[PDB]
């Protein structure tokens, strides 16, 4: 017995990019339940998928060019893992069916199914945020390896890294425990004034990470305000970071 | 999406909170003044309001109407916390949650930046259930939490919390409910939802709940329950399984006297009629109040027992008030003993056979 | 479990509530042991998580039924102790409530049965104190005990109290009759031992308790014309502490009733006995030792790793002491 | 503007700002004076009494970067992020999460390194008494002798769970409880140095609240000033805390002492209609009958408050035998004990204190 | 201006230097000079009694280039290398950091190999009586047959949890805890040549407040100079022990006894200021009166754990009749049994004093 909310007919390795752009972002035994999984919602051509933790934020929005009614549902953590255990890289022309409880997916010869988180997701639109003037355009993979490089000494306990954003170089510095400093310099081109932003740089490492990109662009409103990711040549997908108290 | 009249009725507004008005102006003029703490325990017995009021509490820190005392209630941040889905509102339950992992894990979440509100705001319920280690390593972020932390506790009971966590909180002591309050809000909720009523009724349901009002509310939707959705005298005098004080009269001046056969008969007779024993010692110890009273001073007797006041003065004539005072004690010790007894018959009839031989 | 006849009126009063949609999310049963309360709670939960109900009871071979009838249904949900424990700990509703957050599987209600609300801890109150309070849609609670008040307090302000009122004295006696066949007095000493509860009067036929009650009544028949109470160390010390305590403090009940005469008393298969522990005992001496043998089975009760053989043993000796001449005896007092 | 609690801003920065503590104030000073300064420090006392802020204003004067003072002196750097709670050399540790060995081994070794612009590298091990048996035999060694950059600061509140061999090698200093007058002088500190209007009586009442802690009394002095509008009054106070007016509780046990029942219904009834929960009621009474046993003891025992009806405790001192106030308290105690189990709260306390007029030691109620 | 502590830096370094246990160093030194060694030797003491203090002299001995003997000599390599804690082969673990088996056999793996310096390698195990059993039978196994140049050192405070059979394997040594006139003379060396002005009666007030134990005299000696400026008078001493005061139920039941209504009230009072639970208190109250009412019983009744109070105890109970014991007990019962019930317990304790005091 199964009433299709809302049906997609969508290829395997467009989720699979959804996925894999906010798997990461994502609430382990949280006690807000509704954290607990990822938000599937849907807008006219458009398919989103959006996951937050309270310090993270992930969302992936892609047309698919088929026009459907607005929706939204959570499906569980462990749903989403499985579906990306069994999710591969091919041509199948994957079937996503939504009711009222329960996720199920015609994969191929494969038939996932599971159950839906009964809550609602937070509105992730306000949670970017609304004023992001300053932006720091540079190289990913310049960016990824400075990060690493700032993190060699970076504690598991304590990963945290502070940007000193100033005219054109981006300072990165790591504390630990120990009281042992790391510092690196970045050319990032910019314009604005000198501010100083503390992030946990596993999340950050994890937000390039999804990012198969030449350059990513940060935008920042202030020094205790949360700090958007994006493409520099593309809007497909967005994350966000909330700042650390120093 | 029927709820039931506890939650359906929950306060939304400072406004609408019955009673506890020591704590709502404090916190009303904390909010408008400027003046919040970080940390806020509500301690109470149950159904008096210490999860309602700290709902309110972050409803009003939070706004982006600005902090305010009248939170809107058309608001994102208001219409989120309401529903529960507000994600800088962490409700926890101690009991589920008393780990040493659970306490790194708001320890290190306490560190990150509010997501949606002004304040990350930590609403932790049954506070007193949590481990020795969980209190001593919840003592800084109590202490000095960052500046946009703010803990909100509620217990049943502050003596079982460590003073050390008592002295760095807001002590929030909610009383319980007057009888006056909840008749009156019961009345009120009844009359907001068309639902007819009578006011005996509503008398004996508001002294049923022992001044709580969600105990009130419980006892209500029994009787709503019960006579075809209708709060009338009978029907509450069928739920609570209470009797008029003809029958606690007999059973006390059969006592006095030390007639056992009259005793025992009349007990047999109460049981027969599945009758309450809570409530049959309750009403012996009311009537032995009133016959004291009338030995203490003679104008100092109810009227509406008009009926029965021929033999209430002649009791309280012809009776020691020494002896009175001892069947008081003697029936209030049966009272406290009855849930511990084999039967709850067996220990009334304990009691009231320990009170013939005197 | 088993359906009991004159069960059926509760339920229905319960069942039309909850078919107006206006049932209460959380309901606890208050009912002596046999009565039936699991017996309601089972009912209720297959025809709460029934498709299509008919009448108010459960449809046959609905798919909702068929997996009421095999025990794996998805969305029903049970919390009893472990069989090599008599506890219900954080851990057993802990994963009901974390589980419970999920919709229903088959889109219907989720029902919880929480077999006996006295044996759940207090840490696991605590953590079914938000569940109970503010469930999500479709979700219903049942809570089973023999009484409220051993509850916690908080628990119970959560939920709707029904009680289950025990038959009347004379069906009882016709329904123990129809099931066990022997004197009319031992149904009435089943009876009234059994507080009224006639399923329990079946439990303590069908055993052997019945015939060490027996053995009981011989070793009194035996100890109180000679002050050897010792003797009766055998006759309690079988795991049953409480319920041989329970016989032998209503036996002194009904002894004092006879003292301040009654025209009924529990013990009614025995009336030479009843005869012999009036005449042989002071009223206060009576008096002092069924408070101590109801304090010893409360004793015995409550305290968890005791020993049954020290405890009856010092019972016993302090009611040897208490039928010296001379000796002060306890009241109750505070 | 947002007024920052009191127990965070007005938290002690300088040995010239701790009230009371005379004994651990001038063994710090004067040790950092003479420079013997111990390597293991073990503040004992109840909640609140100073012992967290003490030890930060220790920290403070062992790293000025003036030199080694006994107060800490001119606030350089090191002092002014320590007060802002940033690290220059305060390694605060919580001990419930490091009671296992197999962490305190983890904080021993990191122990042997160089502080970073600090004179000392110090340990802060708050609630040090909830460690492990194990743990305590292993940061044994490092307490008997740490690097000459590692200083140990222990705090707890039971110094009886220690092992007596950790305790041997410590400074042991035990923080009394805070008088009701330095903690009323203290929150009049307070309130004249935040320009909000304040109550003699209030701030009594405030002080007497706070059992002996400035923590608790801080507390209660910013709930009051939410109950107020910026002010704290007597009215405030009182309703804050639910003690009743002196006068009608005395009144009370009064009649009930000159055995008269129609004063008693008087005055319960007037107290009915004041919104006073009858317990506290009960509690009051009971306070008043061993404060007057108390005064039978020795004229000591009056209180420096109570002044307003003080004539009238010795007047009943001397009227009353010691055998008559037992008699009454016991009664009363007994009352409030069996209250939960009146038919109702008002009804316990109007029986307990016909109880009491009932087997009045004097003047019993008239028999038939 | 050094101004170190004076607990480490008045540690032993010569034999003659240790104050007591002269038993003991004349066993050490006899089997250091005439005798073979024993494979292994154990220490049992209380705290602050000497126990690693003696085992690192023994080890001194034992590697030195003037040879395995009781006083070696001054300032040698060897001697000076262990002093500043420096030297290598001189292992020192403590039991309670592995107790684990793993850890234990990881450390039983170096002794195979042969001693970096001197002649023997030593090992000082402390608190050894926390170790698991299975690494205690790994470390008798080790011990049964040891390296010829190989040597273990065992400390631990309560010996009692120590299987017999590490009897079998060790030569034990018990130190008894220092009497008062012990630790007062080795105080009042240590001020003398500190030149720190003081007064005998100070002196007898840290040795008695020290209760048996070196170490505990001189961290007490630390904290009144602190507090005294140097100047350690015996005004100074006695408040600061007053700070340090907990024996606040025997005082308690003493002046109760004695009907001294105004001592009981200071006493209550002090006990108030101190912060103690007033529940706890009572409790160990009853326990007080429980005890001597056993030791008027039997004087056996009686242990070392109030070896610290005895004399009052005994005293006691010489002097006070059962009676009165019995009923200065159920009054006590009785008081706890309505301590909760009462206003705030501060008073209810009070009070409940006060109806023992009423039996005069
Ligand atoms: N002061 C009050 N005003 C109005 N309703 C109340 C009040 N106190 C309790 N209630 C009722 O009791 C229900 C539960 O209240 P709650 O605030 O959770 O009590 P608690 O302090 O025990 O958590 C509410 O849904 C409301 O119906
Ligand atoms: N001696 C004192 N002098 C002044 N304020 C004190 C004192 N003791 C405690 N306080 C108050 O208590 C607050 C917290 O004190 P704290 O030192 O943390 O006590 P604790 O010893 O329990 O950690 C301080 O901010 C201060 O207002
Ligand atoms: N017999 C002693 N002679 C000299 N100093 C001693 C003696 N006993 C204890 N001490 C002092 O106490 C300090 C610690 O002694 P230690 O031998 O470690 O005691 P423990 O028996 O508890 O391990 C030593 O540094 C020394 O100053
Ligand atoms: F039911 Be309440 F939270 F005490
Ligand atoms: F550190 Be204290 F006990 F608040
Ligand atoms: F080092 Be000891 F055993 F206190
Ligand atoms: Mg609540
Ligand atoms: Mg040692
Ligand atoms: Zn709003
Ligand atoms: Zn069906
Ligand atoms: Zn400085
Ligand atoms: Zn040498």
């Amino acid at each position: 017995d199964w009433q299709s909310e809302v049906e997609f007919t969508l290829p395997q390795a467009t989720m699979k990019r959804l996925i894999e752009a906010t798997q990461f972002s994502m609430a382990h035994q949280d006690v807000r339940y509704y954290l607990n999984g990822m938000l599937f919602e849907t807008e006219g051509e458009e398919l989103r998928t959006v996951a937050t933790d309270g310090h993270r934020l992930a969302v992936c929005s892609m047309p698919i060019g088929q026009s459907l009614p607005s929706h939204s549902v959570i499906v569980p953590r462990k749903g989403v893992i499985e579906l990306m255990r069994m999710l591969d890289g091919g041509d199948n022309p994957l079937r996503v069916q939504i009711g009222s409880n329960n996720i199920r997916a015609h994969v191929g010869d494969f038939i996932f199914t599971s159950k839906l988180v009964d809550g609602r997701f937070p509105d992730y639109r306000r949670v970017l945020p609304k004023n992001p003037d300053k932006h720091l355009e540079a190289g990913c993979d310049l960016l990824k390896q400075a990060f690493a490089r700032a993190a060699i000494l970076s504690n598991e306990k304590f990963r945290g890294v502070r940007l000193y954003v100033s005219e054109n170089q981006l300072k990165i510095t790591a504390n630990n425990p120990e009281q042992e400093e790391a510092e690196e310099i970045l050319d990032v081109t910019y314009s604005g004034a000198e501010m100083e932003i503390g992030f946990n740089v596993s999340y950050v490492l994890d937000v390039l990470n999804a990012l198969k990109c030449e350059n990513v662009r940060m935008m920042l409103t202030d020094s205790v305000s949360s700090v958007q990711i994006e493409d520099a040549a593309s809007q497909s997908a967005a994350y966000v970071v909330m700042p650390m108290r120093l | 999406s029927y709820q039931v009249l506890a939650r359906k009725w929950r306060p939304q507004t400072f406004a609408d909170v019955v009673g506890q008005e020591h704590v709502l102006t404090a916190l009303a003029n904390g909010l408008s003044l400027g003046r919040i703490h970080h940390a806020y325990l509500f301690s109470g017995t149950r159904g008096v309001g210490k999860t309602s009021i700290a709902r309110l509490l972050a409803k009003g820190l939070n706004c982006e109407t600005g902090i305010t005392a009248t939170p809107c209630g058309v608001c994102d941040n208001c219409r989120e916390i309401e529903q529960g889905r507000f994600v800088d509102l962490i409700e926890i339950d101690a009991a589920s949650r008393t780990k040493v992992e659970d306490t790194r894990d708001l320890l290190d979440n306490v560190q990150y930046a509010p997501a949606r509100g002004r304040f990350k705001v930590y609403l932790i319920d049954e506070v007193h259930m949590l481990s020795r280690h969980s209190f001593n390593a919840l003592l800084k972020t109590l202490e000095e939490p960052p500046e946009h932390v703010k803990f909100l506790l509620a217990t049943t009971d502050p003596q079982k919390l460590p003073v050390t966590i008592l002295s760095r909180c807001l002590q929030f002591h909610l009383k319980a409910l007057d009888v006056e309050q909840i008749r009156h809000q019961l009345e009120h909720i009844l009359n907001e939802e068309h639902i007819a009523h009578e006011p005996r009724a509503l008398q004996l349901l508001a002294r049923a709940a022992e001044g709580s009002l969600r105990d009130a509310l419980s006892l209500t939707d029994q009787a709503i329950a019960s006579g075809d959705g209708q709060v009338s005298t009978q029907a509450v005098s069928a739920m609570l399984g209470t009797l008029d004080d003809d029958q606690a009269l007999s059973l006390v001046e059969a006592m006095v006297e030390a007639n056992g056969e009259r005793v025992m008969a009349l007990i047999n007779e109460a049981a027969a009629r599945g009758i309450e024993w809570e409530a049959l010692l309750v009403e012996m110890l009311g009537l032995l109040h009133r016959i004291a009273m009338v030995q203490l001073s003679p104008a100092a007797l109810g009227n509406d027992m008009a009926a029965i006041e021929l033999r209430m003065r002649e009791l309280a004539r012809t009776i020691p008030p020494t002896d009175i005072q001892l069947y008081y004690q003697t029936l209030l010790i049966g009272r406290k003993e009855l849930p511990y007894a084999p039967d709850r018959r067996m220990g009334v009839e304990m009691t009231l056979l320990r009170a013939l031989a005197f | 479990m088993r359906w009991y006849p004159w069960l059926r009126p509760d339920f229905e009063k319960l069942v039309a509530s909850y078919q107006a949609g206006r049932g209460h999310h959380a309901l606890l049963i208050q009912a002596l042991p046999g009565m039936g309360d699991d017996a309601l709670i089972y009912a209720l939960s297959r025809y709460l998580l029934c498709q299509q109900p008919q009448g108010h009871k459960s449809c046959g071979h609905c798919r909702g039924c068929q997996l009421m009838q095999a025990g794996t249904h998805p969305d029903y949900y049970t919390l009893a102790p472990e069989k090599g424990k008599n506890t219900l700990g954080v851990d057993a509703v802990r994963e009901v409530t974390e589980k419970l957050n999920e919709h229903a599987r088959l889109g219907g209600a989720k029902v919880v049965w929480v077999t006996d609300a006295a044996l759940l801890t207090d840490a696991a109150a605590n953590a079914l104190l938000k569940t109970l309070e503010e469930p999500p849609a479709e979700t219903w609670f049942f809570l089973a005990t023999r009484e409220p008040e051993r509850l916690l307090a908080t628990l119970r302000s959560r939920c709707r109290l029904h009680y289950l009122a025990p038959p009347p004295e004379q069906y009882a006696v016709t329904w123990l009759s129809r099931e066990v066949t022997m004197s009319q007095d031992a149904l009435l000493a089943a009876l009234r031992l059994s507080a009224g509860s006639p399923g329990a009067a079946l439990a303590l036929f069908q055993g052997d308790n019945w015939q060490a009650r027996e053995t009981l009544c011989q070793a009194l028949a035996y100890s109180v014309p000679s002050g050897d109470w010792y003797s009766l160390l055998a006759a309690l010390n079988h795991e049953q502490a409480p319920a041989r305590l329970h016989w032998l403090a209503t036996l002194l009940m009904d002894a004092l009733k006879r003292h301040h005469g009654a025209a009924q008393v529990t013990n009614v298969d025995v009336p030479g006995l009843v005869a012999e522990l009036a005449n042989h005992l002071s009223p206060s001496r009576l008096q002092a030792i069924l408070g101590d043998v109801c304090h010893i089975r409360e004793q015995l009760m409550s305290v968890t790793g005791i020993n049954r053989e020290l405890l009856i043993t010092d019972l016993l000796l302090r009611i040897e002491h208490y039928l010296q001449p001379g000796v002060v005896l306890p009241v109750p007092h505070l």
